[PDB]
């Protein structure tokens, strides 16, 4: 049943969206990385979904913010034609487990949680082999997460943060840890966001999507080890100049 | 030269040596599932090639020379005789059936039908590859037609991307409409495989080993026993495969709970996080320095 | 200034791959069969000298 | 010996006509022969021993 | 005399094989296979720096 609804917004980054490239420790050093990241000071679409096409383009890597507490937010899909004629992703979340299956669903135009079954999702799934179960990924506040593949290989990174009041996306550096590494094997092209209604009843979400790119970043570490200073290489000539003499 | 004037000299360095070897390895006691891999009396298409997990065990590969005929390894980023002492965070083992003239191109940075259409392999990889005749299992004197390939597909695969879905190519216009007529193939063809071919037409069983370097706590490696852990001496050390000498101390270095390693500005390491107790340690070489001779003339 | 950075250059220099597999000489030995890395150390020996 | 010339070359059809195991080329690689464009191509056949 | 006779030594010096099959990186790539084109490449290089 389709019973959502989705206006669009535009917004800037600022310089957000960092995270540690490896698990190396460093300390007092400046270095210098090649990766997908999030531009500075680039264009964050902020979307409103009140109760669509909620099929957005993957592209190379998905930056995901939210602000929201009432847990409202949980799961995502990825596929490329979100049929049963070829394989998808389903991660689900809920307070004790996360649930990652890689089948060909039939999925629905507009998929949700009944609150708790997921037949409005998919209507059936038959040959798969990938599976896995673990500990949920979430846990006033700011979640950031970060999802890409590379040779067959989906990462996921994230970091929650405390944040005061404020309509915008806060200044500052907080960098991003990893949390789970898997092996999909499969092709990415669109992906999808899940939402759990009540019985229904009206509900309200927001959040910011961006896009990451081939970058060259320069990162400094402090005394502690800790990321507090980042120059993208590719913003302006200064930065260029900067990134030239270290 | 037999004879010095007077002068002062440089000739050589100062080094302690170390007394002991000091060797750290995880808790593991299980043993890793290769006799399953193979003898499994059921090998996938190269089209749909079965992908098998391991971690969590203690890996013996000598023994794999018991399981299959094969005449030798083919490995790339190792060397078959140290695979008995490198200790890896993940493996995966890939099983399937092809024809004898296609096993060249399973290799990094190969072109073919089965290279961008069914199999592809990174540019980096670092692994192994097995393969061995199966024509006294997979032959028929009518003709096998149990295993099939992929021939048409729009677009080259990415390495380790598998495809299953069963469609009609269309090579014109107009579209297929799910008929197999003009410009309308099925993508998927048959082996005929026959007892009296020629060894370059007869079935092929092919394994692909793909090992995970240290990035993570590791998990797969062979039976290596551990001593006890040694500090404030010159020693050789062994941490999980990562080999060297120095004196080892107790550290302030506040390391996050997913990092492992520390580096300097060299490159080398310098901080290490013990296998069995979680605790970090700094490493630092033994004592050295160097020597100058004050002499007269000898005359 | 000038020697400082002549110094720095210098250590800096020993992270390179000169075209081998790694730039540690420990982790050629470990993963290579003995007559096979000759070929990879002797790269590192050139870049160095 | 034979000559070889003003044809279109497809070198992917010769494995189904021999039961030989792999190439053996030496100024290129037999994976990009498709690509290349010569003026003359000829081929020498005959037995030899093992 | 001095400047222009090194700058068209330099530029000369382009037109060397240095024990690999040809001079031309092009030709390389297109007639080689991937892994097999860094050994032709390598020789190359060495020789311009
Ligand atoms: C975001 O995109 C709009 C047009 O889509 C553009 O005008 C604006 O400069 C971009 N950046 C912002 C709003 O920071
Ligand atoms: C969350 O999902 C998992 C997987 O289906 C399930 O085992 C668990 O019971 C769920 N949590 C609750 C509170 O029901
Ligand atoms: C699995 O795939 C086969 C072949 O594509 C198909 O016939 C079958 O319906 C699918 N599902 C199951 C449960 O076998
Ligand atoms: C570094 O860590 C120490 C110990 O926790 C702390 O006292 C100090 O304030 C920290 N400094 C910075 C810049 O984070
Ligand atoms: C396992 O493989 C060996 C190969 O020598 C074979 O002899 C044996 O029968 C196989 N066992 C099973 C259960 O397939
Ligand atoms: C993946 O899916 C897209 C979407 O149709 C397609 O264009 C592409 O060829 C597929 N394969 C790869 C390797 O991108
Ligand atoms: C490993 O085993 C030893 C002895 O059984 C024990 O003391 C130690 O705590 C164990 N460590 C881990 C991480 O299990
Ligand atoms: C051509 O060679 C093939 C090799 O498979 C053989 O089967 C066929 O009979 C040959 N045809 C002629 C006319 O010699």
């Amino acid at each position: 049943v389709n019973l959502i609804t989705r206006t669009q917004s535009y917004t800037n980054s600022f310089t957000r969206g960092v995270y540690y490239p490896d698990k190396v420790f460093r300390s007092s050093v400046l270095h210098s990385t090649q990766d997908l990241f999030l531009p500075f000071f680039s264009n964050v679409t902020w979307f409103h979904a009140i109760h669509d096409n909620p099929a957005l383009p993957f592209n190379d890597g998905v930056y995901f913010a939210s602000t929201e507490k009432s847990n409202i937010i949980r799961g995502w899909i990825f596929g490329t034609t979100l049929d049963s004629k070829t394989q998808s992703l389903l991660i689900v979340n809920n307070a004790t487990n996360v649930v990652i299956k890689v089948c060909e669903f039939q999925f629905c135009n507009d998929p949700f949680l009944d609150v708790e079954s997921e037949f409005r999702v998919y209507s059936s799934a038959n040959n798969c082999t990938f599976e896995y179960v673990s500990q949920p990924f979430l846990m006033k506040n700011l979640r950031e997460f970060v999802f890409k593949n590379i040779d067959g290989y989906f990462k996921i990174y994230s970091k929650h943060t405390p944040i005061n009041l404020e309509r915008d996306l806060p200044q500052g550096f907080s960098a991003l840890e990893p949390l789970v590494d898997l092996p999909i094997g499969i092709n990415i092209t669109r992906f999808q966001t899940l939402l759990a209604l009540h019985r229904w009843t009206a509900g309200a979400a927001a959040y910011y999507v961006g896009y990451l790119q081939p970058r060259t970043f320069l990162l400094k570490y402090n005394e502690n080890g800790t990321i507090t200073d980042a120059v993208d290489c590719a913003l302006d000539p200064l930065s260029e100049t900067k990134c030239t003499l270290k | 030269s037999f004879t010095v004037e007077k002068g002062i000299y440089q000739t050589s360095n100062f080094r302690v040596q170390p007394t002991e070897s000091i060797v750290r390895f995880p808790n593991i006691t299980n043993l890793c599932p290769f006799h399953e891999v193979f003898n499994a009396t059921t090998f996938a298409s190269v089209y749909a090639w079965n992908r098998k997990r391991i971690s969590n065990c203690v890996a013996d590969y000598s023994v794999i020379y018991n399981f299959a005929p094969f005449f030798a390894f083919k490995c790339y980023g190792v060397s078959p005789t140290k695979l008995n002492d490198l200790c890896f965070t993940n493996v995966y083992a890939d099983s399937f059936v092809i024809r004898g003239n296609e096993v060249s191109q399973i290799a990094p940075g190969q072109t073919g039908n089965i290279a961008d259409y069914n199999y592809k392999l990174p540019d980096d990889f670092t692994g192994c590859v097995i393969a061995w005749n199966s024509n006294k299992l997979d032959s028929k004197p009518s003709g096998n037609y149990n295993y099939l390939y992929r021939l048409f597909r729009k677009s080259k695969l990415k390495p380790f991307e598998r495809d299953i879905s069963t469609e009609i190519y269309q090579a014109g216009n107009k579209p297929c409409n799910g008929v197999a007529g003009s410009n309308c193939y099925s993508p998927l063809q048959s082996y005929g495989f026959r007892p009296t071919y020629g060894v370059g037409h007869q079935p092929y069983r092919v394994v692909v080993l793909s090992f995970e370097l240290l990035h993570a706590p590791a998990t797969v490696c062979g039976p290596k026993k551990s001593t006890n852990l040694v500090k404030n001496k010159c020693v050789n050390f062994n941490f999980n495969g990562l080999t060297g000498t120095g004196v080892l101390t107790e550290s302030n270095k506040k390391f996050l709970p997913f990092q492992q390693f520390g580096r300097d500005i060299a490159d080398t390491t310098d901080a290490v996080r013990d296998p069995q107790t979680l605790e970090i340690l700094d490493i630092t070489p033994c004592s050295f320095g160097g020597v100058s001779v004050i002499t007269p003339g000898t005359n | 200034n000038h020697n400082a950075q002549a110094l720095n250059t210098l250590v800096k220099q020993l992270s390179s791959k000169f075209g081998a597999i790694s730039s540690v000489l420990n982790d050629i030995l470990s993963r290579l069969d003995p007559p096979e890395a000759e070929v990879q150390i002797d790269r590192l020996i050139t870049g160095r000298l």
